[PDB]
């Protein structure tokens, strides 16, 4: 065989284009630990050495033992090992799908907010033609009667003590 | 800053897509490990039969 052990893999090229290095440094483990499961996959084929039964027939006076061992070898076939991690991986995949849907929704909301802010700043009156009240309408911090005052109403003339 | 924030949201969406690729690679790696263990037990059986011969 050697199909899904020796001559298959997953494309890591698209994997490295998203990971933010220190945020996803476990990918350095994931590309390496799975490579260990590739390194043992370099070994371990289905049939590592076919048995030359003719050689044992020639090398033994009684070839009935060779025929019996050949019949016992052909009568035994090992199947694929049992799996119990498939349901766990499917559950993790479903939880990932829910979290990705939530994160996409939050990204859509943030994109809509950023596009609204960009459009509002594009549509603002330029500062050359801006009266001091249109500036205070577009920037509603202003300076009010129930507000921390100063003769130089600045970003740090009050409190800060 | 607004344009950079938009592009960073796009990168976050691409990171989510590559997370899907990660989970697919996870289940592929599990199948690879299980098949490799099957090959080792086939090798162990063949080695024992050769030792008996």
């Amino acid at each position: 065989a050697s199909k899904r052990i020796a001559r298959s893999s997953i494309d890591w090229a698209k994997m490295a284009e998203s990971v933010p290095e220190s945020q996803k440094a476990m990918y350095n483990q994931f590309k390496a630990k799975s490579d260990g499961y590739i390194r043992k996959a370099l070994s371990y084929p289905e049939q590592p050495s076919p048995i030359n039964w003719e050689h044992y027939r020639k090398s033994l006076t009684n070839p009935a033992m060779v025929d019996a061992f050949k019949k016992q070898y052909e009568a035994l076939k090992v199947p694929y090992p049992e799996d119990k991690v498939s349901s766990q991986i499917d559950a993790q995949e479903a939880e990932a799908k829910k979290e990705i849907t939530k994160f996409i929704q939050e990204s859509r909301g943030r994109i809509e907010n950023y596009k609204a802010e960009l459009g509002k700043l594009g549509q603002m009156i330029p500062f050359e033609h801006m009266t001091l009240e249109d500036f205070f309408e577009a920037f509603p911090e202003k300076v009010l009667n129930p507000d921390p005052p100063s003769p130089n109403v600045k970003k740090k003339p009050f409190k800060n003590n | 800053g607004f344009e950079e924030a938009i592009t960073l949201e796009e990168r976050a969406q691409k990171s989510a897509e590559a997370q899907i690729m990660l989970f697919q690679a996870k289940r592929e790696n599990v199948q690879f490990q299980l098949e490799a263990a099957y090959r080792a037990r086939l090798h162990h059986v063949n080695n024992e039969i050769k030792k008996r011969l």
